[PDB]
This record gives structure tokens, sequence and C-alpha cells, in this order.
């Protein structure tokens, strides 16, 4: 999503 | 379960000095220590190829010592993991907002560990990027086939902060059908905290009731998903077992209860606003419920 943080 | 009372359990009125003591800096730098401790496994399943592409997020993998397998497959891999709750193993399966391409490994996993109830705390998408894809099919009368399990919506009632499906899964192979409830929950935002404690709690409790309903009329874990299945499944999760044990025991410990989800879904609680907001509901629904 491609990363979460 | 890892989540036991011992050794340190506090009362309510414990609770309140505690916060009371360390304010909220106290206690996002107690957040701060629980994500320092390094993790208890690997996650090599996550990261292997083939798998790769299973996970939502290239930062957000899953522990291979807790992991869900799928066994009638193409890999065993889900980024899905067992969590236990208050005195009860595996009360959860914590896992990430599918995928296209993991539609039916989820199916495949609620069929196999004979889930009866899922929990979703995300909208498919938020500020603009997709979040969770649409894996259940959302209108009353439709349906749809994943292989050997064909999935119907039997019904959608809308809540305040919520709406509830009524789905029925039908395995076409052994010919057997199970009714499963779904839960999505609307306002809680990725990398935040519900617009209300009180409304998560009632939420919590509709849940609940759902779960021990359906086992009623039959213990299967609950699925609990968001976007990563980290942030706010740990939230929820971790209020979940603190509030249990407080309606039991009338005691809880919220950095033992994260600490220990820690161990079997990695990373969860994703920030100190998150963590904070653990204590902050426990303590406004201790005050709500007359023990202020």
């Amino acid at each position: 999503n491609l990363y979460y943080w | 379960s890892v989540h036991v009372p011992g050794p340190h359990a506090m009362t309510i009125q414990e609770l309140v000095d505690y916060v009371n003591a360390r304010q909220k800096q106290g206690i996002y730098e107690e957040y701060e220590d629980i994500r320092r401790e390094n993790p208890v496994g690997t996650f090599h399943c996550s990261m292997s190829p083939g798998n790769l592409e299973k996970n939502r997020y290239g930062d957000v993998p899953c522990l291979d010592q807790t992991r869900v397998k799928l066994t009638k497959r193409q890999t065993d891999y889900i980024n899905a993991s067992f969590m236990d709750g208050y005195k009860q193993k595996n009360a959860y399966i914590g896992t990430q907002g599918p995928l296209e391409n993991t539609y039916r490994d989820f199916w495949l996993m609620v069929w196999e560990q004979k889930v009866l109830v899922i929990v979703m705390t995300t909208r498919f998408e938020e500020g603009g990027r997709r979040k969770c894809g649409q894996y259940w099919p959302l209108e009353k009368d439709s349906r749809i086939r994943f292989g050997f399990l064909t999935v119907t919506n039997l019904g959608v009632e809308n809540m305040n902060h919520y709406k509830k499906t009524t789905l029925e899964i039908h395995n076409t192979e052994e010919r057997q059908k199970r009714q499963v409830t779904h839960f999505q929950f609307l306002s809680w935002p990725d990398y935040g905290v519900p617009s209300s404690a009180a409304s998560l709690i009632d939420f919590l409790r509709v849940v609940r009731n759902q779960q021990s309903l359906a086992v009623s009329n039959m213990e299967p874990p609950i699925v609990v998903h968001c976007s990563a299945g980290i942030g706010r499944t740990g939230t929820f999760c971790s209020l979940d077992i603190c509030l249990a044990q407080l309606e039991e025991l009338g005691t809880l410990n919220v950095f033992q209860t994260v600490s220990r989800m820690r161990t079997q879904r990695a990373f969860s609680i994703q920030t100190p606003e998150q963590y904070y907001f653990c204590y902050k509901a426990i303590l406004e629904f201790a005050e709500k419920e007359g023990m202020v």
C-alpha cells in the first residue's frame, strides 16, 4: 500500500 | 493463554493513580519502552518469494511462530496471527485487510478455523488511498465464489458507527453451510483513535454478544482486521482483554497485555496515541460505571 508507517 | 492476571495486576483505583502519576507523556514513554523490546520470533515465511505479494505492506510481516497456516490449498501463507485473549487460547486471529489476490486465502482461513464473527475496523479507502479490498458481497442477495467456498450476503443492518452483515459460507465440496457475522466499524481511521471511547466499547459488547450467541447455536477465534491488522487491531483486542479481566477479577494491566500481545501479533498498537487511548478508554468506562 505500500508501507504502513 | 499468555494473558493471565500475574504478576502486577492493578485495581481500577490503582490504575487512576498510575495514570495520574505518569500523565500523557509518561504513558507515551511507556509505549516507547514497549516498542523497544526486541520481537520474540522470526518473519521468514512472510518474507519468502511467493508470499511477498500476499502482504499488503512491505513493513508489516507476521510472526512465523503464531501464524495461521492454510491447509486445503498456492502456499500455506496468509498474513494472519493467532492471538490469545483473557484466559482463552486463540481468542482472535489478527490479520491485514485482504488483497484481491488473498480474498480466497482469507475465506479458506475463515472456513478452516471455524470462524463465526469477523471484525473490520477500517473503511476501504481513507484519505485517498486503498486500505482494504472488497472481499465480501456488499449487497443483500449478492454472492461470490471463492473456489469451493461460496459466500452469500443475507442482509445488512446499518448502525450509528458500524454496519452488521450476515453472511452464509457454503462449502460446495463438503456440502456444508455456516453463517458468519461481519461487523464493519466505520469511524476509526488508520494511525488514529475512535471519535469516541463509548462507541467502541458499545461496539465491543455487540461483537461479544454475537460471538456468544453464535457459539451457543453451534471456541472459534474472532477474526479482527484493519488495513495492516496491527494498529487498530491491537488496540481493539488489548481493550477487550483488559475489560474482560476488569470485569472478572477487578484488575488489569495494560503494559502486560500489550507486551504479551506483541509476541503474538507482532507490532500490535502502532502509535502512542493508540496506547494512551487504551488507558483512557478503560478509565472513562470505569467513571461511567461508577467506579470513579
